[PDB]
C-alpha cells in the first residue's frame, strides 16, 4: 500500500524538502503534526542540516536523516565505492526499520540527482542493495538528469554515465525532470528570470504530488504504483519515463485558468512543457500515464485522448496499439499559498516513456567519451577505488542502451 | 495404423467355473464370436459374428509371437525418425498387462517376457547396425500412468506431474524423468520399477488393476532433433474419465490416416500429429461366455479403430 | 441443504461486505444480532449460509482470503463487518502485489493450507453441504490467482458438491488495472476446469445498467455490488425457499450446462426501476420477462442479442401465475426463435418461489448461458496476445517462480473456450 522513499544528494534532499513540503500543505498537517515516511542521505552535513535547521525541521526523527560529516565529492567513485560505501549499511538500516514498521508496503521513491557525488554514486549501491533485499518490490527512481547544456560539475557525465549502469539493473521505472527543460517553462509558461532551485522544486514538488500523493488517494480511476512500472515500462531496462504537468500557468499574470480537459490535455505534448529537454524530435511515445487530479469528467477524457490518439504527428509506436493509462483523481491541486503557481482545480501530470530520450542519453553519452578520451578527471575516481573497468565498461553499458531506445522504436 | 485382436485362453478359474469358451479363430485374421442367445420363448440359439483384423492370435500364441506381428514392426519406425504407439486395449483380466508388462495372472511379473521388454531388446540391436551406428543415438526410457486426469511418474516415486499446453498447443509433461538405459538388463530394472509402483486399490486376492492408463516410452534423442530422433509410447490401457479417453482415442488414431479431449490424447497428442508417425492396436479379448457382452465392445471399437484404415 | 461463501481477493471481499448487507436482511440477521424476521420463513432455511452457536448468533459461513490486511481490516471495522467469526479471516500480510503468480504460486500458495483448514472446518460444519459460492475477480493477485487456487483446492476435496463462481470479468472500455488480461486468462483457465457455474459480472455493464435503468447518477462501488449481490441472492438463497415449482444449485446446473466446460452465465435482475417516479409497478409479470431478456440489463458486458442462448433460467420469486410464467417465456422463446438455439427444445428452465425480495412484490433472477459470452474471453483473450507478444510486465510473474508455458498454456485453453462456445451458435 504505501511507498518509502530516498532522497539523496543534496538536491534529491533541497527538492526533497520541496515535494515533502507540497504534500502536509494538501493534507492539512502544519509543521508539527504526523510522521513522514522517507529518509534523507548526504555525504555533507550542512546540507541535511537545513531539513535540520530550516523549515520542517520538527516534522522528521533524526533517525530518517543520514549524514556523513567526512565529504562529499562530486565524484560517483568515492561516493559509491571509497566514502559512500561507510554510511551505506546504517542507511539501509533505516530503509529496513521504516521498511517493517509499516503494512504491505509497494516500493521506495527514491529522489536522486545523477550528476552529483552523493546522488550519483551512493544511490547507485543504495538501489543496487534494495534489488536484493526486496526484489519482489517497486523501484521508481525519480532522478534529475544532467542539463542539456547548462551542466553545473565539470565532470557531471562521468557521474551520470555511472548512476545509470549501476541503477539500470536495479530500477522499476525512473522517473525523469530535467533541470534546464524546467527553466524554460518558467521564462515561458511562468514568466520568471528570477528561478530559484526553491522553485523548480516547487515543480517538481508539483508533478511528484501527483504521482504517489494522490494517487496513493482514492479517486475515479485510482493507479497503483505497480500499475506504473506495468502500463509504463514495455523492457527490463529500468526504462525512464518523463515527467509533465499542465496547468503550469502563473498565479499573477495570464488568467485564463477555466482551461477545460480538452485543453490541458493538449498542453501536455507540446514540447515547451515536459520537464525534459527532450523535444520529441522523433521520439514516439511508447506508453504514457495521463494522471489527472480535480474535476473531470472520464468522457472527457475518453474523448480528449482520442482526439489526440488521432493527430497523428503525435505518433506512439508501432507494437503499441493503445498506450494511454488515464489515471483520475479527484481532490484538485494544491498549489503554494503565495509561490508563483497558478492554482487551476484540474491538472494533468503526464509520464512517459519516448524514443526520445534516444536523445538525451545520446548527447549526455557522447559528453562523457570527450572526457574519458583524455581521461579528464579520470584520477580522481581510480585513487578513489574503481578502475579503467568501471568506466570503460559503463561506457559500453549505455552503449546498449542507445541501440534498446533506438531498436524499442524507429523500426516496425 | 495397424489393428490386431488377441484371444487368451480360458484361465484355471474360468475352467474349474466351467465357463464356455465363445471365441474361434479359425484364420490368422478372422475372429468369430459364438454369441449364445435366447428368444423370447427362449429358444437358445447362437449368433455367430465374424471380425477380420490385420493380425488375429488364439490362446495358443505367446508374447513373443504377438510382439512379432504388433510393436515388432514399429521400432524401426523410430530409428527412422518417426513416431510410433502400441495399444493394449480390452476388458478387464483381458490379457493387456500381461502382454506389455510381462507374463502374469496378476499382470505383474516378468518383464522380460513382456512387449515393453522385447521392444527394447530391438531398439538396442537395430542401434547398433550400420544404418544405424552412425547415427549416434542415446536410448532413454520413461514410465508414468494417467489416473482421473493426473500424470504420476513411476520412475519417480508416484510423483504428481503438471501437463501444460502452449498456444502452439504442444503439450509437455514437466518433470517426467528420462533414465538413460544401455542394456536390455537397464529396461527391465525400470520395468520393475515402475510396475511395482503402478496404481491400484487394496491388495487385491489374485490379479492386478487397471484403475489407470500405463505408458512405458522409449526415446532416441542425439540432441533433441525433431525434440528428439524417435519416439515409442507402449500404452497399456485401464479396462474399457476412462470412456472419454478411450473415445479420444479413437478419434486420434483415425485423424492419424488423414491428419473432447483427455489427459492421454493430450500426453500422446505430438504422437499422432506428425507425418512419419503409425500406430499398432491390439484388443484383447477374454473368451468366456460370460464375457461376451463386454466382447463384442471391444471388437466394436476396434473395427471402427481398423475403419480409418 | 447448505453452501459456504468465499471472499477471495479484495473484491470478491468488498463485494462479500455487499452480498451479506443484502442476504442477512433477506434473512432478519441484524450485525451480531439473530433472527429479527419480519416473517417466520426467512428461517426454516437460512443454516444455507450460517451456523448455530449462541442462539442470537447466526454467523455467516464464508471464508475471507486476501493478502492485504487493509482490506478486510475495512470490512471487519465498518457495518457487518462484526458478524464474521474472526477464525474465517485468512489473511496473508505478505506483499498482495497485484500479480496472478504471486497469489497462486509464491504467496498465495503458503496462506492456502491455512484456508483449506477452515473450508473444511466449515464444510463438516453439520447436515449436508451442496456446493461454495466463491467471489472475487479476474483482474488482480488475491482474486483471480489465489481464489483460482482455493478453487482448484476445493474443486479436489469435494468433487461432489457443487461451485458457483461470481467472477468480475475485466470491463472492456477501461480496466481498472494493467496486467488484467494476464491475471484473467490465467483465472479463467482455472475456472474452465474447476468451479460448474460462473456469473460473470462487468463493472461497466452494470455502471451502465445502474446510470441509465436507473437514473442513478453517483454509482458508487458499493451501489454495483449492491446490485450483484442482488442477483447472487435470488440464485442460491432464494432458490433455498418454497415454490410451486422450485429448483437448487444443481437444477440450475443440471438444466443449464449442455457441456462440462462449466459455461458461464450472465446474471440479470427484474424490478429494476428507478426509486420514486418508475415505480411504475408494471411488473405484473410481461414487464419482468421484458426487462429480464432485453440487451441491456444483463450484468455481463456482451449482449446476448449477439449470440445463442443455450439455456435460460428464470429463477422467479413472488405469487404468480404457473400459467402466465410458462406462457410468457413460450412467446418470449418464439419472439426470438432466432437466438435461442434450437437442439434444445426447451431453453428456457422456469424456476418459482414464493416469497419475493423483502420489500417488492415481484421480482426474477435471470441466469442465461448464451453464447454471446464468447465475445468476452475473445476480448480478453485479445489483450493478452497483444501484451504477451512483448511479454510486458511478464517478469513480475516469471520473477515470482512462474513458467513462459503457464502464460501459453491458459490463454490457449481460455483461447480454445471461445472455439467451442462458437460450435453451438451454429
Amino acid at each position: 500500500r504505501e511507498c518509502i522513499s530516498i532522497h539523496v544528494g543534496q538536491a534529491g534532499v533541497q527538492i526533497g524538502n520541496a515535494c515533502w513540503e507540497l504534500y502536509c500543505l494538501e493534507h492539512g498537517i502544519q509543521p508539527d503534526g504526523h510522521v513522514p515516511r522517507a529518509v534523507f542521505v548526504d555525504l555533507e552535513p550542512t546540507v541535511i542540516d537545513e531539513v535540520r535547521t530550516g523549515t520542517y525541521r520538527q516534522l522528521f526523527h533524526p533517525e530518517q536523516l543520514i549524514t556523513g560529516k567526512e565529504d562529499a565529492a562530486n565524484n560517483y567513485a568515492r561516493g559509491h565505492y571509497t566514502i559512500g560505501k561507510e554510511i551505506i549499511d546504517l542507511v539501509l538500516d533505516r530503509i529496513r526499520k521504516l521498511a517493517d514498521q509499516c503494512t504491505g508496503l509497494q516500493g521506495f521513491s527514491v529522489f536522486h540527482s545523477f550528476g552529483g557525488g552523493t546522488g550519483s554514486g551512493f544511490t547507485s549501491l543504495l538501489m543496487e542493495r534494495l534489488s536484493v533485499d526486496y526484489g519482489k518490490k517497486s523501484k521508481l527512481e525519480f532522478s534529475i538528469y544532467p542539463a542539456p547544456q547548462v551542466s553545473t560539475a565539470v565532470v557531471e557525465p562521468y557521474n551520470s554515465i555511472l548512476t545509470t549502469h549501476t541503477t539500470l539493473e536495479h530500477s522499476d521505472c525512473a522517473f525523469m525532470v530535467d533541470n534546464e527543460a524546467i527553466y524554460d517553462i518558467c521564462r515561458r509558461n511562468l514568466d520568471i528570470e528570477r528561478p530559484t532551485y526553491t522553485n523548480l522544486n516547487r515543480l517538481i514538488g508539483q508533478i511528484v504530488s501527483s504521482i504517489t500523493a494522490s494517487l496513493r488517494f482514492d479517486g475515479a480511476l485510482n493507479v497503483d504504483l505497480t500499475e506504473f512500472q506495468t502500463n509504463l515500462v514495455p523492457y527490463p531496462r529500468g526504462h525512464f519515463p518523463l515527467a509533465t504537468y499542465a496547468p503550469v500557468i502563473s498565479a499573477e499574470k495570464a488568467y485564463h485558468e477555466q482551461l477545460s480537459v480538452a485543453e490541458i490535455t493538449n498542453a501536455c505534448f507540446e514540447p515547451a512543457n515536459q520537464m525534459v529537454k527532450c523535444d520529441p524530435r522523433h521520439g514516439k511515445y511508447m506508453a504514457c500515464c495521463l494522471l489527472y487530479r480535480g474535476d473531470v469528467v472520464p468522457k472527457d477524457v475518453n474523448a480528449a485522448i482520442a482526439t489526440i490518439k488521432t493527430k497523428r504527428t503525435i505518433q506512439f509506436v508501432d507494437w503499441c496499439p493503445t498506450g494511454f493509462k488515464v489515471g483520475i483523481n479527484y481532490e484538485p491541486p494544491t498549489v503554494v499559498p503565495g509561490g508563483d503557481l497558478a492554482k487551476v482545480q484540474r491538472a494533468v501530470c503526464m509520464l512517459s516513456n519516448t524514443t526520445a530520450i534516444a536523445e538525451a542519453w545520446a548527447r549526455l553519452d557522447h559528453k562523457f567519451d570527450l572526457m574519458y578520451a583524455k581521461r579528464a578527471f579520470v584520477h580522481w575516481y581510480v585513487g578513489e577505488g574503481m578502475e579503467e573497468g568501471e568506466f570503460s565498461e559503463a561506457r559500453e553499458d549505455m552503449a546498449a542502451l542507445e541501440k534498446d531506445y533506438e531498436e524499442v522504436g524507429v523500426d516496425s | 495404423i495397424t489393428v490386431c485382436v488377441r484371444k487368451r485362453p480360458i484361465s484355471r478359474k474360468e475352467v474349474n467355473r466351467k465357463e464356455i469358451d465363445v471365441i474361434s479363430v479359425p484364420r490368422k485374421d478372422m475372429l468369430i464370436v459364438h454369441e449364445p442367445r435366447s428368444k423370447v420363448d427362449l429358444t437358445k440359439f447362437l449368433e455367430n459374428h465374424k471380425f477380420r483384423f490385420d493380425y488375429a492370435f488364439n490362446d495358443t500364441c505367446d508374447n513373443a509371437m504377438v510382439y512379432k506381428y504388433t510393436a515388432k514392426p514399429l521400432v524401426k519406425t523410430i530409428f527412422e525418425g518417426g513416431m510410433a504407439t502400441c495399444f493394449a486395449y480390452g476388458q478387464t483380466g483381458s490379457g493387456k498387462t500381461h502382454t506389455m508388462g510381462g507374463e502374469f495372472n496378476g499382470k505383474v511379473q516378468d518383464c522380460k517376457n513382456g512387449i515393453y521388454a522385447m521392444a527394447a531388446k530391438d531398439v538396442f540391436v537395430t542401434l547398433n547396425m550400420p544404418r544405424y551406428r552412425a547415427m549416434n543415438l542415446v536410448v532413454s526410457a520413461s514410465f508414468f500412468e494417467i489416473y482421473s486426469g493426473k500424470v504420476f511418474d513411476l520412475l519417480s516415486d508416484k510423483q504428481k506431474l503438471r501437463v501444460l499446453e502452449d498456444g502452439k498447443q504442444q503439450v509437455q509433461v514437466v518433470g517426467l524423468t528420462e533414465k538413460v538405459v544401455d542394456g536390455v538388463e537397464e529396461v527391465l530394472k525400470l520395468i520393475q520399477h515402475g510396475n511395482a509402483a503402478r496404481t491400484s486399490g487394496q491388495t487385491s486376492a489374485n490379479s492386478n488393476s487397471s484403475r489407470s492408463h500405463a505408458v512405458f516410452q522409449i526415446v532416441l534423442r542425439p540432441q533433441g532433433s525433431t525434440k528428439i530422433h524417435g519416439k515409442f509410447s507402449f500404452i497399456d490401457l485401464a479396462g474399457n474419465e476412462i470412456n472419454k479417453s478411450l473415445l479420444a482415442l479413437k478419434e486420434c488414431i483415425r485423424a492419424l490416416g488423414k491428419q473432447r479431449v483427455s489427459k492421454l490424447t493430450q500426453v500422446l497428442r505430438d504422437s499422432f500429429i506428425g507425418e512419419k508417425s503409425k500406430t499398432c492396436m491390439i484388443a484383447m479379448i477374454s473368451p468366456g461366455l460370460s464375457s461376451c457382452e463386454h466382447t463384442l465392445n471391444t471388437l466394436r471399437y476396434a473395427d471402427r479403430v481398423k475403419e480409418l484404415v | 441443504r447448505e453452501i459456504v461463501h468465499i471472499q477471495a481477493g479484495q473484491c470478491g471481499n468488498q463485494i462479500g461486505a455487499k452480498f451479506w448487507e443484502v442476504i442477512s436482511d433477506e434473512h432478519g440477521i441484524d450485525p451480531t444480532g439473530s433472527y429479527h424476521g419480519d416473517s417466520d420463513l426467512q428461517l426454516e432455511r437460512i443454516n444455507v449460509y450460517y451456523n448455530e452457536a449462541a442462539g442470537n448468533k447466526y454467523v455467516p459461513r464464508a471464508i475471507l482470503v486476501d493478502l492485504e490486511p487493509g482490506t478486510m481490516d475495512s470490512v471487519r471495522s465498518g457495518p457487518f463487518g462484526q458478524i464474521f467469526r474472526p477464525d474465517n479471516f485468512v489473511f496473508g500480510q505478505s506483499g498482495a502485489g497485484n500479480n496472478w503468480a504471486k497469489g497462486h504460486y509464491t504467496e498465495g500458495a503458503e496462506l492456502v493450507d491455512s484456508v483449506l483448514d477452515v473450508v473444511r472446518k466449515e464444510s463438516e460444519s453439520c447436515d449436508c453441504l451442496q456446493g461454495f459460492q466463491l467471489t472475487h475477480s479476474l483482474g488482480g493477485g488475491t482474486g483471480s490467482g489465489m481464489g483460482t487456487l482455493l478453487i482448484s483446492k476445493i474443486r479436489e476435496e469435494y468433487p461432489d458438491r457443487i461451485m458457483n463462481t461470481f467472477s468480475v470479468v475485466p470491463s472492456p472500455k477501461v480496466s481498472d488495472t494493467v496486467v488484467e488480461p494476464y491475471n484473467a486468462t490465467l483465472s479463467v483457465h482455472q475456472l474452465v476446469e474447476n468451479t460448474d457455474e460462473t456469473y460473470c459480472i462487468d463493472n461497466e455493464a452494470l455502471y451502465d445498467i445502474c446510470f441509465r435503468t436507473l437514473k442513478l447518477t453517483t454509482p458508487t462501488y458499493g451501489d454495483l455490488n449492491h446490485l450483484v449481490s442482488a442477483t447472487m441472492s435470488g440464485v442460491t438463497t432464494c432458490l433455498r425457499f418454497p415454490g410451486q415449482l422450485n429448483a437448487d444449485l444443481r437444477k440450475l446446473a443440471v438444466n443449464m450446462v449442455p457441456f462440462p466446460r462449466l459455461h458461464f452465465f450472465m446474471p440479470g435482475f427484474a424490478p429494476l426501476t428507478s426509486r420514486g417516479s418508475q415505480q411504475y409497478r408494471a411488473l405484473t409479470v410481461p414487464e419482468l420477462t421484458q426487462q429480464m431478456f432485453d440487451a441491456k440489463n444483463m450484468m455481463a458486458a456482451c449482449d446476448p442479442r449477439h449470440g445463442r442462448y443455450l439455456t435460460v433460467a428464470a429463477v422467479f420469486r413472488g405469487r404468480m401465475s404457473m400459467k402466465e410464467v410458462d406462457e410468457q417465456m413460450l412467446n418470449v422463446q418464439n419472439k426470438n426463435s432466432s437466438y435461442f438455439v434450437e437442439w434444445i427444445p426447451n431453453n428456457v428452465k422456469t424456476a418459482v418461489c414464493d416469497i419475493p425480495p423483502r420489500g417488492l412484490k415481484m421480482s426474477a433472477t435471470f441466469i442465461g448461458n448464451s453464447t454471446a459470452i464468447q465475445e468476452l474471453f475473445k476480448r480478453i483473450s485479445e489483450q493478452f496476445t497483444a501484451m504477451f507478444r512483448r511479454k510486458a510486465f511478464l517478469h513480475w510473474y516469471t520473477g515470482e517462480g512462474m513458467d513462459e508455458m503457464e502464460f501459453t498454456e491458459a490463454e490457449s485453453n481460455m483461447n480454445d473456450l471461445v472455439s467451442e462456445y462458437q460450435q453451438y451458435q451454429d
